[PDB]
Order: C-alpha cells, then structure tokens, then sequence
C-alpha cells in the first residue's frame, strides 16, 4: 500500500475518483478521508506500471468536464429570461471548482 | 543568500552516495525520480555507474520519456560516447535483437516496440548517431510489414520518412533512393484503402537528399511538391524540417526573395515552440546561415554559425557529429570573412576540430570527411600564401593538396563524375594549382571545372561565375594571355550584378582584375573609370553595411504559418 | 522447404519436406522410427485432422510459418502431447519488488 | 575571390 | 492553526502550519474542501514522514540565512524511501 | 534554539523554544494543541523524572545537540484515573 | 542413420544423423560402446533440449548459404540454460 | 562463405543482451565461459558494464584461470585503463 509504483486498473480507480471529482466541481460536501485518498490515487495513476496513466487521466478528466459544462450549458440555455442569474449561479460553482480541481491535480 | 537545498535535491544526493546497495531498487522509482538519479551521476562524474544502466534498453526506455529534460539526456548521452562505452551502438543492437523476437507475437506487444523504436530512433537521430539510428528504424519497419492492417502501413510510412532522414545525414544517398521507392509502396497502398497519407515530410526529405547530390533541378521540383502538402495539423518539428530543406533548394536555384520568407519563418517557428537552445533551433540556423552565406550577408553569416555552434555545444557535449557540422560551417564562414585580413586562427581550429570529431566516430571512407577535409584544405591554401617563410608554404600547400584529392575521390565514388561537388573540387584544385605553380595543370583543372559545373547548372549560376573568376585570375598572372581573361572577367562582373549588385565580395577581385588586365597593355581610359568604380564599390556596400545580427532581424514574425506557405507556392 | 515437428507422447521428429510435398509420403519417414503403419497414425494441427491428398502447403504449413528457426507444430494420434518443461522464470528487475 | 561556396 | 499529519500506520505528526506550507503538495492538500487542519497519508509510512517534518522546520528558518547551512542528514536506508516521497510531497 | 521530539503513544508533538526557555512554558504549547491542563502531562525526559520547573539550559540538551537537523525526544503521558501513566512511546516502524 | 536423444523428463528427440555432426559431443555418444543408439542425457532438461536439436536444423540448412543468414532466436529466459548445452556439446 | 553463427556464439549473444537481469547469475558459470561472457562485453563496447565485472577479485580470479585466451585478457584489462576505470587500483 506504499507509494511505490505499481500496476493499477484505470476503470476502477477512475470510477472511485469520479464520485468526488463530480462534487469538487459544482461544490458539495466531501469527506475528509476522501480528499486525502483522492489525492493519493492521482499519484497512483500518474506513476502507474508499466505505463504511466497520465495521458489517459488527462484525456478522461477533459472528457469528464466535456460532459459537465455541456450538461451545464443545456440547463442555462433552457433557463430563458434568467440566464444572467443562472450563469453566475454555476460560474461561482465552477470557477472556484476549477481552482478546487487544480488543487487536487497538483502532481 | 544561502537558500537551503530542496528535500528533493537533498534526497537525490542521499541515494547517489548509496547507489551500489540500492542499485536494483532505483529502477523501481518513478520516471521523474529516476532521471534525476542518473543526471546526478553525470554531475558527480560517475559516468561508469551512469553507463552501467543506460546500456539496457528497458532502463533507457523510461529515461527517454522525460521530455522536458531531454536536453539533459543529450548532454549525458554524448558524455558517455566520449567516456568510452558505445551506448549508442549497444542500444541499437539490443533493440534490434529484441525486435525480431515478437514477429510471431500479437500486435498489442508489437505496437509497443514501434513506440519504443521511434522515441529511441528519433533520439539517436537527434543525437547524430545516424549509423545506429538506421539499425533501430530498420527493425521497427520490419514489424510494420508483417501483419496487414490499416495502422501498420500508417506507421511503415512513418519509418521510411525517418529512415530517409538518418540516411541523408549519414551520406548513404545511394540507399536513400531505395527507401523512397519502398515508401511509395505502402504510401500508395494506404491511399487505395481510403487513407490519403500526408506526403509532406516524406517529400520534404528529398529536399535534402537531392540537394546533397546537387540535383538542384530535381530538388527544387520536389521542393514545390513537398511544400504543397503542408498542413497546420502537422507537428511543428515536421513543419520546420520542410521549410529548412525547402529554403536550401531555393538558394542554389539563384532565387533569393522566396527563400528568405521561408527560412526566416522556419527560424521564427523553431524558436517559438522549442526555444533558443534546442537542437532543432540550431539545425535551422545552419540552414538559415546557408542563405546568409550566399546572399553576401557575410558579416552576420559568421555570427549566425557562431550562434548555431554554441547552441549545439551547450546541448551536444563534445565529440558529436552535429557539433562537427556546426564546426564545419563556422570554419568556412571565417574562411571567407577573414579572406582579406588573413586571420585564419579560429578558422583552422574549427576546421581542425571538424576533422577531429568526425574521424573518431565515422569511418575513414565516409563522405562527410570529404566535405570536412575540403574546407580545412582551403584554410591551408590561404595560410601558405600569407606566410612569409617559403619553406612553410611548400609543405602546407602539399598538405592541402593531400586533402582535396582524398575529398574529391570520395565525392567521385558517391556522386559520379558529372556533378557539382566533383566540379566544385575541380575549381578548388585550379586555384590550388595556381599556388602550387602547376599552371598547366591549373588550366586543365579550371576548364574541367567550367565545362562540367556550367553544363548542368546552366549559363547563369553563382558558383559558375566564381569558377570563371578562378580561371580569369589565372590568365591575368601566370598565362599572361589577357585577351582570354578579358572575356572571362567580363562574364564575372556580368553575373555578379544580376543578383548580388555591385557591392559583392568576389567582384572586388573582379574589378581589380580588369584594371590589372588593362595596366599591362597600357590602357588607361578604363583604368581611371574603373578606379571610380572601386570608389563606388568601396562606399555603396559599406553605406548599407552597418552591424545588424539575424536573431532580432527575424524578431516576431507578422507572417503566420499559412501566410508564408501560399505566398511561396503561388509565386 | 518446410520444417516441422510431430509429437505423439514425448517424441519429436525434425524432418523436412518441400512446400508442395503431400502428407502420405512423410508418414514413411515417421514409420522408420515408430515402426507403425501409416494409415493407423493420424496427425492433428490446431485440433484438425489433415487429409493425405492435400499437400503441406495447402493446409497452412507454408515457408514463413515453418522457418528453420521457429517451425510450425502439429500433433499426432493413432491428442496426448506432453509439454517439454517449465523454464525457470526470470525476475523482471525493472518491475518493482 | 576567397573561394567557392563550400 | 497546527496541522496534524497522519502516516499510513496511524502515527500522527502534528506540526505548525507555517512550516508545512513550504511543501506545494500539502499546500494543495489542506486547500480546497479540506480546509474544514487534519490530513492523512495512505501510502507514506511514519519513519519517512518523521524525516519530512524534521525537514519542515529546517527549511523555514534557514531560508535566506547569512551563515553556512549544515547539510541535511538522511539515513542511507531511508534515502531511497524519502526520495520516493519527495516528489509526491513536492518538498 | 532548542528543538524537541516530545511524544506520547501515537503523538509526535513538534515544537521549538529558546536555549534559556523554561521547561514549564513548553507545557503551555502542548496546552494549545491537545487542550489539556499543563499538569495533566508528565515529562519523562530520557526515561527519568523531569521537574515541572527548571529551564532548557540545564534540562539535559542544548542547541548544539538538539538542532533541527536532529532534535532530541522527551517522553510524555497523561494522568489517567488520577494516576500518572508511564511513558508509552513506540518506534515509528522498522524499514528494511 | 537416426540418432535418438532422451531428456530429464523422458522426452524423446529422435532426429536425423547428419544433423548432429555439428556437435562433437553427440558423436561421442555414438562412438565407443554406444554403437537408434541409446543415449542418456539426464542432467539437461527437455525444454532446453527443444532448442538444442532445433539449432541443428538451422545449422545444416544454412551451411554456405548464398543469402544472408537470419539470426537464430534464443529467448532471454532460456539464455542461461541453453548456453550450458552450447559448451557441453561444443556446438 | 556466410557460415552460420556458432550456437555458443549465438547463446553468448543471448546472455549479454540479458546482462542486467542475469548479472548475478553469471558468476556461477564455469571458468571457461565467464571469460567469453566478459569478452562479449568488450567486443560489443560495454566498457562500463565490464568494469563492474573486473573490479571484483572474487570473479576476476575465475577469469584469470582462463589462461588459454590470456592474450585476449591482456587487451581487455588494458582497455579499461584507457577507458578510465582503475581496475588495477581496485584489485590491489
Ligand atoms: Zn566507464
């Protein structure tokens, strides 16, 4: 369980990562134990054996946020006559969340 | 102000001093950790322990993935090649040995080998070890032609574009044509199966192979073909490689306007993505300085080569073939810059290094020696003229006479008798025989240099005009038939002002030739006129010669990637 | 030329035959060792019986798969092919321990 | 003057 | 204000916040939703984490110091393990 | 300055003070961490009795032997059931 | 005319006689009171002998070959034990 | 004309490519082989790999007993000194 490089499946680790990262953006309460663990799994994926899962992680979080803003853009688009209050409603939940995700992906 | 060492750097030195006990478990470290352990071994000077693990392909596979610190791997790799152990040769052999073992294996394991082959083969191609990069690329090409799938021909064409690049720098031009023909087999097969492969980089390699064999008509034809298929989605390294070798074909085609808009953008684009201390950036300057060398931009042509060499020297260690070629251009640039002054002090030292680096790493019959030994012989020729002691002159001219014919024979074997480079040596020998007092042999050499170089280039070319000047300078002094040189000199000035204007360096020795020709027969109505021409010559070029380098000349480029491509193509 | 081996229980015949050589004539070579009739013995590549009429090149035993470095394999029956042995495995070294 | 271009 | 660091085996390594923030990782570990003090390490064991906390006090006060800084002592057996945790802690 | 590795069971309390600082005022630092009375804990400096008063100058370790590069340790435990517990410090681990 | 070869596991490696002339040690089995000729080769296992007699077919066919001879693949895991047979058989 | 490579010379190329994973296993081989393994180190150019095999007196003694190819051994021992490794200083 040490931080030595090791072979780790990407689907299971991403799925366990997907729960918290879905709440890191679009701010929500996340458990203390999760934040410590969800930073460890990033090291375990970028230092994966025998090939680092950094290209996969970068292109899967990008496609994760691809399905986030697009799903968020639909809600703002259908909210006619109140786009300004809705745009800032999610921007404060995203711009801080973007720094929140940048905080998690430091390594 | 005594900033404490980072725990990252502090722990690096903590395991290097205990390397022997923990040697096995260092290979289990992460790649970012692993590289800094090895780079510290070079910094401490423990090259033997550094070379104790780069000789394994698997260890060197992880190290090659440190893309940010690739500039440090090159400096360590060259250090090992000066340290002794042939880490380039063993890695190529070890990769080629393991490559043939997965021929019957699945394509999942196989595809990893090509990925390893391209990063390792590309690195050795960057490091200059073309003789070992070829064996790497030939192995990965073999895998791509085993199982017939659409992706396999998509990378087989990617081997032949780089196979043709490691054979252009290794002077294997005879095998270069076969690779291009072999490339068209998979390229056409991919085109039939609904995939038009990009013929931009692959056509771009002929812009150097045919340029090397002085096939300027064919190279410029392939210069246009290569430039058409460029695309903004291509890698920047691929794009800049096309522009450099396309610009070179324009310089020898006696076209200057479209060449500078190509190569300056090549300098700008290379400096942007890579930087000012990258090997690809320095590769552009040598091609860029080739433009400045032929447009009589002599003042900054030496500087741009001096800048180019310093980039390679900071990244490519000591005895490296790329440093020698950088040494080669700077050695010749100082040869023409110090022609009137005679200060061939650093010119010979760069030339001496050019011989020194290549002879250690390349075979004695390699063609790059012929290019390298030619310039050093030109250094020895002008040195013997400037020296006062006649005993020194008679020895150094023979030493230069040794190099030219040894260089000429290598050119003759690889290029054929009817080629510019073989005729280029004939022009050198004619000038050499003038200093060697073999005037009758000088006459034979000059007529050989002018009946062959002019035969295929045409009646109007830069180098043909100089070859006339060599024989024009002959009849003025040794043969003393001034009627022959009267028509010859008139040709030298004629071609000189077509492209270079009046203020050209070779024209100074041409206008002076007419006065010297006229002074013998007592003609004076033209001597007074041509003395005013020299006064016009002495000022007009020096009116517009003020100090200005080329790195800030290009500066930021208003021209974009597409603004340069279409402008050159339509014109 | 086509090179291949046959194993019934523990035997291994390293014989050679032309790419157009058929199946009937190579059983005579096998008869010289096992002393068994050619019709009784039957050979089995990739769990498939081979006919006597078809040649070695018509069943897939071509030159590239039957090289003199790593030839193609085929069984034999009258399958009970015994594996040779388990080589001592080598640590990957590069793999973390 | 000086020499041929390389 | 004090930050509690727990290793893999549960042994805790409380230390001041100001000396902790010299590490980019722990700066990006307490920040975000973890602001709530308390962080945990699933992979890092105690013996190396004891040396990291030892380094934390070393960095802050020896920064831009006029005197000659003594070298940081690292055990030869801990040297490999501490280096592995150096990049992860980014310190 | 004098640096300490005062610890108890799983705790590895990190703190710093001056060379002439009182041993008593270090307990106020512990009071600000675990929120315990200063007399609740007992200082077992090198498995022996250490008085609540005194000072760090003659405590038994100075700035030279307690540098941040290698600070010294002092045992500690809290009084449970009105009885002062003995020191219960354990090694971190046993790496190979 | 046919030369047999037994292994540690009892595997049979009956092959052609003139394919075995490359290694002189096999001829020593045929020589002496050995003159199929019974041979005992217990110390060398079957899996490595699957490459020993395999080399014989590679050896005899490429004797004075006009084309360039491809290398004989020797797996890295079996490299140590196969080299034992190379010195033992003088092949 | 184009003779096939010897099985001994083919196998010696197999071990030398696998040198990292089998460096510790090569010391148990017979004395008539270990010289060839360390000779293939020098022939391929592995000067730095060979230094770790001659600075050790325990394994250099087995190479020293292969006196048939002592003329080759004198060249390898001289090669490392020009290479930079002071095997003689370490052996002493
Ligand atoms: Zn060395």
């Amino acid at each position: 369980t040490s931080l030595k490089p090791r072979v780790v499946d990407f689907d299971e680790t991403w799925n366990k990562l997907l729960t918290t990262i879905k709440a890191v953006v679009m701010l929500e309460y996340v458990e203390r134990a999760t934040w410590n663990d969800r930073f460890s799994d990033i090291y375990a994926l970028c230092v994966a054996y025998p090939e680092p899962l950094g290209e996969r992680l970068y292109t899967e979080t990008k496609i994760f946020l691809e399905n986030h803003v697009r799903h968020l853009h639909k809600r703002v688009l259908e909210s006619e006559e109140q786009v300004l209050v809705m745009y800032h409603r999610y921007w404060e939940e995203y711009s801080k969340g973007a720094d929140y995700m940048d905080c998690l992906y430091r390594y | 102000e005594w900033i404490p060492e980072t725990l990252y750097n502090t722990a690096i030195s903590a395991v290097v001093d205990n390397y022997i006990r923990s040697r096995r478990d260092i290979r289990s470290l992460p790649e970012n950790i692993q590289f800094d352990v090895y780079y510290k071994l070079y910094q401490q000077g423990r090259l033997c322990q550094l070379g104790s693990e780069f000789c394994e392909l698997e260890v060197f596979a992880k190290v090659l993935r440190a893309l940010d610190k690739r500039h440090l791997l090159h400096h360590c790799f060259q250090a090992l090649m000066d340290h002794g152990v042939k880490v380039a040769s063993v890695l190529a052999y070890s990769f080629s040995r393991r490559c043939s073992y997965i021929a019957e294996s699945d394509a999942a394991v196989k595809e990893k080998a090509i990925q390893v082959g391209f990063v390792l083969g590309g690195f050795l191609s960057d490091a200059g070890w073309y003789s070992d990069a070829e064996k790497v690329f030939l192995s990965c090409l073999q895998l791509c032609t085993l199982h017939d799938e659409m992706l396999h021909w998509f990378r087989a064409v990617e081997c032949c574009v780089r196979l043709l690049h490691v054979r252009n720098g290794n002077c294997k031009y005879h095998l270069g044509e076969e690779t291009f023909k072999l490339a068209q087999t998979y390229m056409d097969k991919l085109s039939k199966h609904g995939q038009q492969a990009n013929k931009a980089a692959l056509y771009g390699e002929l812009c150097a192979l045919l340029f090397a064999k002085s096939h300027y008509d064919e190279a410029y034809k392939w210069c246009i073909e290569a430039m058409k298929e460029i695309t903004a989605g291509l890698p920047v390294k691929v794009v800049v490689d096309v522009l450099r070798q396309a610009s070179k074909a324009c310089v020898v085609k006696r076209e200057f306007k479209k060449a500078e808009q190509l190569i300056k953008h090549a300098v700008y684009l290379a400096r942007d993505h890579f930087g000012s201390k990258h090997p690809k950036y320095s590769d552009t300057l040598l091609d860029y300085g080739f433009y400045l060398l032929n447009v009589d931009n002599i003042c900054q042509s030496v500087a741009i080569y001096q800048a180019a060499l310093d980039i390679r020297q900071s990244v490519f260690g000591g005895k490296n073939i790329h440093v020698a070629t950088a040494h080669e251009d700077l050695a010749y640039s100082s040869y023409v810059h110090q022609y009137s002054s005679g200060k061939f002090d650093n010119a010979l030292f760069h030339a001496e290094r050019a011989i020194g680096i290549i002879t250690h790493i390349l075979p004695e019959d390699h063609l790059l020696l012929a290019s390298s030994k030619r310039v050093k012989a030109l250094i020895l020729e002008e040195i013997a003229i400037d020296c006062h002691n006649k005993e020194t002159e008679q020895r150094l001219l023979q030493e230069a006479h040794d190099l030219h014919l040894s260089s000429l024979q290598l050119a003759k074997k690889a290029f054929g008798e009817f080629n510019v480079q073989t005729a280029k040596h004939y022009g050198n020998l004619g000038r050499l025989y003038q200093s060697m007092r073999k005037f009758k042999e000088a006459e034979e050499m000059h007529i050989k240099a002018i009946q062959i170089k002019e035969q295929l280039l045409g009646q109007e070319d830069y180098e043909v005009a100089l070859s006339v000047g060599h024989l024009a300078s002959l009849y003025n002094y040794d043969m003393n038939q001034y009627e022959n040189a009267e028509k010859l000199y008139l040709r030298s000035i004629a071609i000189g002002k077509k492209l270079f204007g009046e203020g050209y360096s070779g024209l100074e020795y041409d206008y002076r030739g007419l006065i010297k020709l006229y002074n013998s027969i007592g003609n004076y109505e033209k001597v007074f006129e041509y003395h005013n021409v020299l006064s016009n010559w002495n000022r007009l070029r020096d009116r517009q010669y003020s100090v200005t380098d080329a790195l800030e000349d290009v500066s930021t480029s208003p021209q974009s990637t597409e603004e340069v491509v279409q402008s050159f193509l339509i014109s | 030329d086509v090179f291949l081996m046959i194993r019934r229980h523990k035997t291994t015949i390293f014989t050679d035959a032309k790419e157009s050589s058929t199946v009937f004539e190579l059983k005579r070579i096998v008869e010289g060792i096992l002393k068994r009739p050619p019709d009784e013995q039957r050979l089995y590549k990739d769990d498939q019986l081979l006919d006597d009429g078809k040649t070695l090149g018509e069943c897939g035993f071509t030159s590239q798969t039957a090289r003199p470095q790593a030839p193609a394999t085929v069984g034999l029956a009258f399958l009970c092919i015994e594996p040779f042995s388990s080589p001592p495995e080598l640590p990957d070294v590069m793999k973390p321990q | 003057n000086k020499g041929p271009a390389a | 204000m004090y930050v509690k660091l727990i290793s893999s085996d549960g042994h805790e390594f409380i230390v001041k916040r100001e000396h902790a923030l010299t590490s980019g990782t722990i700066k990006a570990m307490l920040s975000g939703p973890g602001q709530f003090n308390e962080v945990n390490f699933r992979e890092i064991p105690s013996h190396v984490l004891s040396k990291v906390c030892m380094y934390f006090t070393y960095k802050v006060r020896y920064t831009n110091s006029s005197t000659e800084i003594p070298e940081f002592p690292i055990a030869p057996e801990i040297a490999l393990e501490l280096l592995m945790a150096a990049n992860f802690l980014d310190c």
